[PDB]
């Protein structure tokens, strides 16, 4: 075929320049997006399918992409950027990690999926070229396959899919037409892309059918372009996209909190049956605890016991007694996000005033003696030198805001400019979306600051020009 | 209160006071000795609470196991490893399987 | 651990002090406190000290945003503007609907209809954010169109904080905070920032509440306030909830005195036993505690909070505790 | 004369802020750029 | 139908009348 | 062909004006060189001295239209840094993207023309963008009725009653976060460019606004009396003493 | 570890 020669001459060339570990995203606003914004693809799927072990596999290097046995190998989006010219997205496997002992284990966990959910559902239009679903070979259906596929279809996302460990069959190719027949009933769609393929890094020869795999990203990575001469290697390293404005980037976190990500350990229980374990497991308590019966319905209330809401990715509502406080923490720590500058601006101001003047001594009282000797001056110096230059603490610092747009939010300076400053063309009246096709981003960038967060070192509090206690 | 809000203290070489500050350096030597050796034994005691258990050792605990077992060289290699039925070499002894 | 238990017990053994009830403070904070742009600050006086200064920020506001009670409705509006015939209309906004009377509320939609200002009973469960598109379909369809589209119209809100100004005002001011915060490459790069020093109240003068509208809130801070109430109008604020219940000046047993006695003020008996799991109709406030502590190990004092606790949630029904005018009433 | 920024500054006021010395710019050191 | 839904109507006997001590406030009262 | 358009760089040395007339206007058509960094005519002297010809040209010019290639895509910085610098002489300034029919992609070139625009900071950012192809002549009447109105948002007046009723329900509905001193009145006292008098209501000279507000000020002008494409000064005028105080 | 001179 004509473009099927072009696009394989393509991924041989640009997969033949060699490969990177690029960023590591943890937080959705420390994206690729800027000097680093190229077509992306990305491979989700339960824990343990071989997801990052087909990625050591296309990049050639098996210490590269990290493999093990143990679940959980992978917590946060490995971005790996292949020839300088695409990026290979590594999720985390969604569903039970077994064998995984690392502290934090719910707040990490719920970190892990609030990144993947989201970061799939903001730039599905952009740069994300491609998603594949890696299922295992002989594995059948379970509720955690049927909570993907159901964001997927929410959000609306075309998604291939990805049979590996496919030395379990063994060449039975009567296994795997039942396999696949098991999933289109599951899916019910015929025309759904599915490729079978198996991947060992650490022997060549064990590979099937794993050329085939970067041609077909390659695919997908290309469709977008238009002329031949965008085909060719120069315009698909000119290929670059737009970053996600504020409101989009906004419904998303809105709809998907880091509070909705808390799968059960096991993966046959859907989260229906988990919620509602949780639900009849309180019920008890409160009717067996002899402390319980000592508060008031309205206390209760207060204390999230009986009882906006907060729906997962099925739908189902997940009370506030289940979230544990390691997960609020989490949330309010992430960088850049609206909880931490709640924490840090006040989340309620009239609320958080009678709370911090009732657990203190007063709210103008001072210098008061409970119903000894002092601290020596001598000792506070010294305690503030051990503080300051042993102990490293350090206060906080203030936040900035764009200034023209804080005053007045319907000038230009807020941007949201309605008007067309191109005049002359019929084209632009139509393009539009938060997330449009830029070509040389790579480049050229934005002008002047053009990485996202998290991406340079040395930043912020972390300067090394005056030392850490200077800040 | 008189040292500090009566008393008129004279500068040391106010010529080089962006140097010494202002202070005798001898002076300012013998604060920094004892500042410095009290910010030490703090800081020992932060690394060893870091580390766990002990600064050098970690929490490798002097009462469990052995600091350094490695005394001079250590072979890795364990003897039959494979636990293969027989280890004598591709032939020794009695010949395995019919010839040809 | 296949269900996260041990977070419940945790939150559960926690339970020695109540947010509501103070046992050593003679003084409640919520009667004095209002936050301003500058922080929390104390306003002692009484409204009609600042009668006046209302009348100028409502002469110079476009339209006016009363945040009150459905509960305790003129006992939580400002007396100034009922004494004071201003000219800017003004959309109130009753909440806990659901917990108050329906034909009280009915009343006085009538009457406030016929006055010529509008009137929104919401629920307990309505969100600032619905609020919000009330006051967008006010403004766009009662504000006459301005001359300057760069100028936008400008809304005095006037509420006690604990109703729901607070939040409202709260809410509005972090989402404009964060909207700019937050870097956006679209935008221009104006090398000019705004500091937010931290560990502070933060509190705001005013809000901007849409972009194409163009609605603006400016907020009253010391203005409604009940500050040194009577007996009668501390009663109905600490059954509502408004007033901390004091253990000193303003007992748990006087205001269940009072729900008590303006329950069996009708033949309502029956009913409160019924609503309280009670085996029958109780005859004294006494014997009323009594039988909700029978219905065992629990105190009077238990019992008295549960029937406070009942009469907020509304699990005795729905009641309007404020006396209508006869102006209302025609 | 002098061309750097800190020149205003004393060594007293170097040191006190955390400040190498600027005399001594040492280039022999890459600039850690994002590669 | 629901004990709990059904509106109570609050005679005006329960009202304290005008003029009285305890709908007056105490600053009042004190200055007279 | 007029003037010597060839393929080589640096062709043009001297500015060539040419009178002109259009739908009635006499104007004045003033073909200048390129500009360049001074990061490549410092070691140039020739081309320096070329590049003071051409930015004497734009101090004394009435509109000035930047020309870029699009077939590059956005605009450079280089670009912008012109469109600034016509700001701030003055003039009112327009961007005009030649070569659009050799354009591929006209769709995302006009997009990130367009991302480049509403990015810049000043009342750059109001300036409109208008393709062109000078070897098919794509719509150079609506560069010209551009041009033209570009000129007349720059003699354009506005009533002293107006802009006072304009600061008057502006105060409220804007956020200031500075301490700042009352503005008074607010009068348009010269023209191209409109020039207009912030009259404060304070006795000290340290009491100028800040940055933040000036910018603000402008934005509100510019959009609300269409001076857009058009720079906008502002003078602070300090409440002055009595001589006879009294 | 790096202390400045205090005094
Ligand atoms: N036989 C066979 N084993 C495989 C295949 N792919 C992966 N495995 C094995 O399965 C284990 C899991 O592989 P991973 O690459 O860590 O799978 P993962 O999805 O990245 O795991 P997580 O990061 O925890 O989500 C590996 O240690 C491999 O030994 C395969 O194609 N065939
Ligand atoms: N494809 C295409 N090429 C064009 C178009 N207009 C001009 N060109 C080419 O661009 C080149 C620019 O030549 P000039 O017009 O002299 O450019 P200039 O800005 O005057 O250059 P200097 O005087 O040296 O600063 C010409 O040689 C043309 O070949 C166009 O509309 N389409
Ligand atoms: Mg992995
Ligand atoms: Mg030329
Ligand atoms: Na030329």
């Amino acid at each position: 075929s004509p473009q099927d020669e072009l696009v394989a001459k393509l991924s041989d060339e640009v997969f033949s320049r060699g490969n990177m570990h690029l960023k590591n995203v943890d937080v959705v606003s420390a994206l690729p997006e800027g000097l680093h914004s190229f077509p992306e693809v990305c491979f989700i799927g339960k824990p343990n399918v071989g997801k990052s072990s087909i990625i050591s596999c296309l990049l050639r290097n098996p210490r590269l992409g990290r493999a093990g046995r143990v679940r959980g190998t992978t917590r946060l989006l490995q971005f790996f950027n292949v020839g300088d010219a695409l990026l290979l997205v590594d999720t985390p496997g969604y569903g039970g990690w077994k064998g995984r002992h690392l502290p934090q284990s719910v707040a990490e966990r719920a970190s892990a999926f609030a990144i993947l959910f989201r970061y799939l559902a903001l730039r599905s239009k952009g740069p994300l070229k491609r998603v594949y679903w890696v299922m295992e070979a002989t594995k059948p259906v379970q509720p955690r396959d049927e909570e993907i596929f159901v964001f997927l279809r929410n959000e609306q996302i075309p998604f291939s899919i990805i049979i590996s460990k496919l030395d379990y069959f063994g060449g039975d190719g009567a296994a795997l037409r039942r396999q696949v027949e098991s999933i289109y009933n599951f899916l019910g769609t015929e025309d759904v892309p599915v490729l079978g393929v198996r991947a060992d890094s650490s022997r060549p020869e064990r590979c099937i059918n794993m050329t085939a795999l970067q041609h077909d990203i390659t695919h997908y990575c290309t469709t977008d372009l238009v002329r031949v001469e965008d085909l060719s290697y120069s315009g698909l390293k000119e290929l670059s996209y737009a970053p996600p404005t504020f409101d989009e980037v906004r419904a998303v976190e809105e709809r998907y909190p880091v509070e909705s990500f808390i799968v059960p350990q096991d993966d046959n229980l859907s989260l229906q049956h988990f919620v509602s374990l949780h639900q009849e497991a309180k019920s008890r308590h409160l009717a067996a605890s002899p402390m319980a019966m000592r508060l008031s319905t309205k206390e209760k209330l207060g204390a999230n016991l009986i009882g906006e809401t907060i729906r997962t990715i099925n739908g189902v509502c997940i009370p506030k007694s289940m979230v544990p406080p390691s997960v609020v923490q989490l949330a309010a720590g992430q960088a850049g996000s609206f909880a931490a500058f709640a924490q840090h601006s006040g989340a309620n101001a009239y609320e958080e005033f009678l709370t911090g003047d009732a657990t203190g001594s007063g709210t103008f009282l001072e210098a008061t003696g409970s119903e000894p000797r002092e601290k020596s001056m001598r000792r506070c110096a010294l305690d503030k030198v051990l503080k300051r230059y042993v102990a490293c603490g350090r206060k906080q610092r203030s936040l900035h805001m764009q200034a023209e747009g804080y005053m007045c939010p319907w000038l230009a300076g807020a941007g949201q400019q309605a008007r067309s400053a191109v005049f002359g063309v019929t084209r632009s009246r139509a393009h539009a979306g938060g997330m449009e096709v830029l070509k040389g981003l790579k480049r050229t960038g934005f002008g002047g600051q053009s990485y996202s967060a998290r991406t340079m070192k040395n930043r912020g509090r972390s300067t090394k020009k005056t030392g850490f206690w200077a800040a | 209160y008189l040292r500090h809000n009566a008393t008129w203290r004279p500068l040391f070489h106010p010529q080089t006071t962006g140097v010494h500050g202002g202070v005798p350096p001898r002076q300012q030597q013998r604060v920094m000795d004892a500042i410095t050796w009290k910010a030490v034994c703090f800081r020992r005691g932060l690394l060893a609470r870091r580390k766990g258990g002990r600064a050098k050792f970690g929490t490798r605990a002097a009462e469990s196991g052995v600091w350094n077992d490695v005394g001079g060289i250590t072979s890795r290699v364990v003897a039959n490893m494979e636990q293969n039925p027989h280890p004598g070499g591709d032939d020794f002894g009695p010949p395995r399987g019919p010839p040809k | 651990d296949p269900v996260f238990m041990r977070n419940v017990k945790r939150v559960l053994a926690s339970y020695k002090e109540s947010m509501d009830h103070s046992s050593r403070k003679g003084m409640s904070r919520e009667a004095f406190v209002d936050i301003n742009e500058k922080g929390a600050a104390w306003y002692l006086g009484h409204m009609q000290l600042a009668s006046r200064t209302l009348a100028e920020k409502v002469k110079d506001a476009d339209f006016v945003l009363e945040i009150r009670d459905a509960r305790l409705p003129f006992t939580t509006g400002n007396p100034n503007l009922q004494k004071i015939i201003i000219d800017r209309p003004r959309l109130i906004v009753f909440n806990k609907a659901e917990m108050s009377n329906e034909d009280c509320n009915r009343v006085i939609q009538q009457y406030y209809e016929r006055t010529g200002n509008f009137a929104l009973f919401t629920s307990a469960k309505r969100s600032w954010r619905d609020t919000v598109e009330a006051v967008q379909r006010f403004v766009t369809h009662i504000l006459p169109a301005q001359r300057f589209k760069t100028t936008a119209n400008v809304g005095l809100v006037v509420g006690m904080p604990n109703v729901g100004k607070s939040t409202l005002i709260n809410s509005l001011r972090l989402a404009h905070e964060y909207q700019f915060h937050r870097e956006d490459f679209r935008r221009p790069r104006t090398p000019e920032a705004v500091s937010i020093a931290p560990g502070t109240t933060r509190g705001v003068k005013l809000v901007p509440v849409c972009k194409d509208p163009n609605i603006v809130l400016y907020d009253s801070p010391g203005l409604t306030l009940p500050g040194c109430f009577a007996k009668e109008a501390g009663l109905k604020l600490a059954a509502c909830g408004i007033i901390p219940t004091n253990d000193i000046t303003l007992p748990r047993s006087l205001v269940a005195r009072y729900i008590y006695d303006v329950l069996s003020a009708a033949g309502v008996g029956e009913h409160m036993a019924e609503c309280l799991h009670l085996p029958r109709a109780p005859i004294s406030f006494d014997d009323c505690i009594s039988m909700i502590c029978e219905r065992g190990n629990l105190d009077p004092s238990r019992a008295q909070k549960f029937l406070i606790h009942d009469f907020q949630l509304g699990n005795l029904g729905r009641i309007t505790l404020d006396k209508l005018p006869n102006k209302v009433r025609q | 004369p002098h061309i750097h920024k800190y020149r205003e500054l004393n060594r007293w006021q170097r040191q006190a802020q955390g400040i190498s010395k600027w005399d001594q710019s040492h280039s022999h050191r890459p600039l850690p750029y994002v590669e | 139908k629901d004990p709990a839904s059904r509106n109570i109507v609050v005679p005006d006997a329960v009202h304290a009348k005008v003029g009285s001590p305890d709908t007056l406030p105490a600053e009042i009262l004190q200055k007279r | 062909e007029r003037n010597r358009a060839v393929d080589e760089k640096n062709s043009t040395r001297d500015p060539v004006e040419l009178p002109c007339s259009y739908k009635g206007r006499k104007l004045k058509l003033i073909d200048t060189a390129g500009l360049a960094r001074h990061r490549y005519r410092a070691d140039r002297d020739f081309i320096g001295r070329i590049h003071g010809l051409s930015v004497n040209e734009i101090r004394f010019a009435h509109v000035v239209i930047v020309v870029f290639d699009a077939t590059e895509g956005h605009p450079n910085k280089y670009d912008m840094a012109v469109l600034h610098s016509v700001a701030a002489e003055g003039r009112p300034f327009l961007l005009c993207a030649n070569k659009w029919d050799a354009v591929l992609d006209q769709s995302a070139t006009a997009e990130a023309i367009d991302f480049k625009i509403k990015r810049q900071v000043r009342e750059v950012k109001y300036s409109n963008a208008v393709v062109v192809s000078a070897h098919t002549g794509l719509n150079l009447t609506l560069l010209m009725d551009q041009a033209l109105e570009l000129y007349d948002k720059w003699n354009k007046r506005v009533r002293r009653a107006e802009l006072t009723r304009l600061w008057r329900k502006m105060e409220k509905s804007v956020i200031i976060p500075y301490h700042v001193a009352r503005i008074g009145r607010i009068t348009q006292v010269n023209t191209r460019p409109p020039t207009f008098l912030l009259q404060l209501q304070t006795k000290n000279d340290s009491n100028t606004l800040p940055k933040a507000l000036q910018e603000m000020m402008k934005n509100t002008l510019v959009e609300e009396f269409d001076f857009r494409g058009v720079p906008i000064r502002l003078i602070q005028e300090v409440k002055d003493s009595n001589p006879d105080y009294i | 570890i790096i202390v400045p001179q205090q005094l």
